[PDB]
């Protein structure tokens, strides 16, 4: 059960190459590829991810219209592992339009891309599917990367589709015409992805600003909580235990209805010394101000959650405070979906902390997030500003249209539900 | 969907290409215009000096006749 990964555009380059690098600390791989770990565990399952001179190499895929960001990629300290025939890209760039890069500018090395993924896909004896990782914001992975997942989903009709999507911010903002670029990306996502953990590039600035004390967060810190954030989803497919969790049986049991598949990932410590109790892990890992998306589950209800608590810790302790929270928070659970919240507890722990908590979650407040890009959208595309950029390419508004309403629909449905 | 996409950038050629027509065009037929009125211009001026030059050879003739 390999999975293919897949990171485009800045961003998405920039944040998968360090959830290599973690993911490859903590499986005791170095930059060269050898692996010098001190349990086999590491070693039990480092095929989900990495493909073996005794050397594990990453099974991912570095994609972009520009060099510039797979080249500093290369210079990183793991640019030696990435595998030098997965790195694909050109030269045209996607100048921040979606449509630069799902048609126009995309459209080329879109094939390309096509033919490493179909390489990994053979060598794979049982593909599980394909984890992709983009900035919904942007040109090359809001665009192109929706782009190579319709491809994707053709040649491999039978693999979960799971997108690490980068919601964008004004708090963090590179153009007016963002909003405009997620739009699309969302509706993409809506039909051609299974699983969807959306980080909103405010929130992570908030927590960095109040919470962890930065005045001038840069995009490395927001991307170190993006980092550990993926470590903690992925834990259960990367070490082995108890919940061998896959993405098809993630897909089963954390998505009630299809176009509700967007999490809100949360992690605690959201960082140190002092390991954090069974208690006080449980409370951050629930705690607003510890979820990656920008939205207070208080103001929606949990459809789905499941927890992961890495490091050595009492099982039954940490049992015991689920319980507690779900009881003294059961307004907030889904009583039509008996037993929606499930933890697992993994023995590794994250690296550099003696113990944490990640927790994805199936909370129809998500919709907030989807309420404000479709503001912002609106205010926009209601004088038409900054359309002609996207007009040039060959696109109409009447597709800009089509995607504001599915989003205003997929927030509808997680309201319904809500309520 | 594959189609749309192909429709998309299609589109996109047709634009830029039309629009490299229509400036060539606008500018052929601008040089040409601006081209004839100036030879105009100049063609009337010569033919009113030429009548002023007939003139005076008539000036000469009426003297000749006296
Ligand atoms: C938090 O921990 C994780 C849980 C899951 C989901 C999951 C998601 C849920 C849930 C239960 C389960 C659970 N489902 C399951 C499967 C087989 C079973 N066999 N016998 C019992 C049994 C139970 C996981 C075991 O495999 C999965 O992929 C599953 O309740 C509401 O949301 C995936 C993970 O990866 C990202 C994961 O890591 C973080
Ligand atoms: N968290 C995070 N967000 C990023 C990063 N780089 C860019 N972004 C966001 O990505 C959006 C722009 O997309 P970009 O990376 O430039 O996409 P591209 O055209 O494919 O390169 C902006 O909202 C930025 O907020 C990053 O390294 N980390
Ligand atoms: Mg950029
Ligand atoms: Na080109």
């Amino acid at each position: 059960r390999e999975i293919v990964h897949i990171q485009a555009g800045q961003c998405g380059n920039q944040i998968g190459a360090k959830f290599w690098e973690v993911i490859s600390d903590e499986h005791g791989i170095d930059p060269t590829g050898s692996y010098h770990g001190d349990s086999d565990l590491q070693l039990e399952r480092i095929n989900v991810y990495y493909n073996e001179g005794n050397k594990y190499v990453p099974r991912a895929i570095l994609v972009d219209l520009e060099p510039g960001t797979m080249d500093s990629v290369r210079s990183g300290p793991f640019g030696q592992i990435f595998r030098p025939d997965n790195f694909v890209f050109g030269q045209s760039g996607a100048g921040n339009n979606w449509a630069k890069g799902h048609y126009t500018e995309g459209a080329e090395l879109v094939d390309s891309v096509l033919d490493v993924v179909r390489k990994e896909s053979e060598s794979c004896d049982c593909l599980q599917g394909f984890q992709l990782t983009h900035s919904l914001g942007g040109g090359t992975g809001s665009g192109m990367g929706t782009l190579l997942i319709s491809k994707i989903r053709e040649e491999y009709p039978d693999r979960i589709m799971n997108t690490f999507s980068v919601m964008p911010s004004p708090k963090v903002s590179d153009t007016v015409v963002e909003p405009y670029n997620a739009t699309l990306s969302v509706h993409q996502l809506v039909e051609n992805t299974d699983e969807t953990y959306c980080i909103d590039n405010e929130a992570l600035y908030d927590i960095c600003f109040r919470t962890l004390k930065l005045t001038t967060p840069t995009y490395g810190d927001l991307n170190h909580l993006v980092s550990a954030t993926m470590s903690g989803v992925t834990t259960c497919l990367r070490f082995p235990g108890q919940l061998n969790a896959d993405l098809r049986k993630l897909a089963v049991n954390m998505v009630p209805f299809p176009r509700l598949h967007f999490f809100m990932p949360g992690f605690a410590p959201l960082t140190q010394y002092r390991g954090l109790t069974v208690p006080e892990l449980t409370q951050q890992m629930f705690d607003s101000k510890n979820m990656m998306a920008a939205c207070d589950p208080r103001h929606g209800r949990y459809l789905t959650v499941a927890a992961i608590f890495r490091g050595r810790m009492s099982m039954k302790e940490v049992d015991e405070q689920m319980l507690n929270v779900q009881n003294k928070n059961s307004s907030y659970f889904v009583e039509w979906i008996p037993n929606n919240v499930k933890t697992a507890v993994c023995d590794i722990p994250p690296r550099g902390l003696k113990m944490s908590a990640t927790f994805i979650g199936n909370s129809t407040a998500i919709q907030e997030l989807f309420k404000r890009i479709s503001e912002q959208f609106t205010a926009m595309f209601r004088r038409k500003a900054f359309l002609h950029w996207y007009t040039g390419e060959g696109m109409d508004e009447m597709e800009f249209t089509e995607a504001e309403s599915n989003m205003n629909d997929l927030v509808s449905e997680y309201q319904q539900y809500q309520d | 969907k594959r189609e749309h996409e192909r429709e998309v950038i299609q589109k996109a050629i047709e634009e830029n290409n039309n629009f490299i027509k229509m400036a060539k065009e606008k500018l052929a037929q601008k040089m040409e215009s601006n081209k004839e009125n100036r030879e105009a211009h100049l063609a009337a001026m010569l033919e009113r000096l030429q009548e002023k030059d007939k003139h005076a050879e008539e000036v000469r003739k009426n003297k000749e006749l006296k």
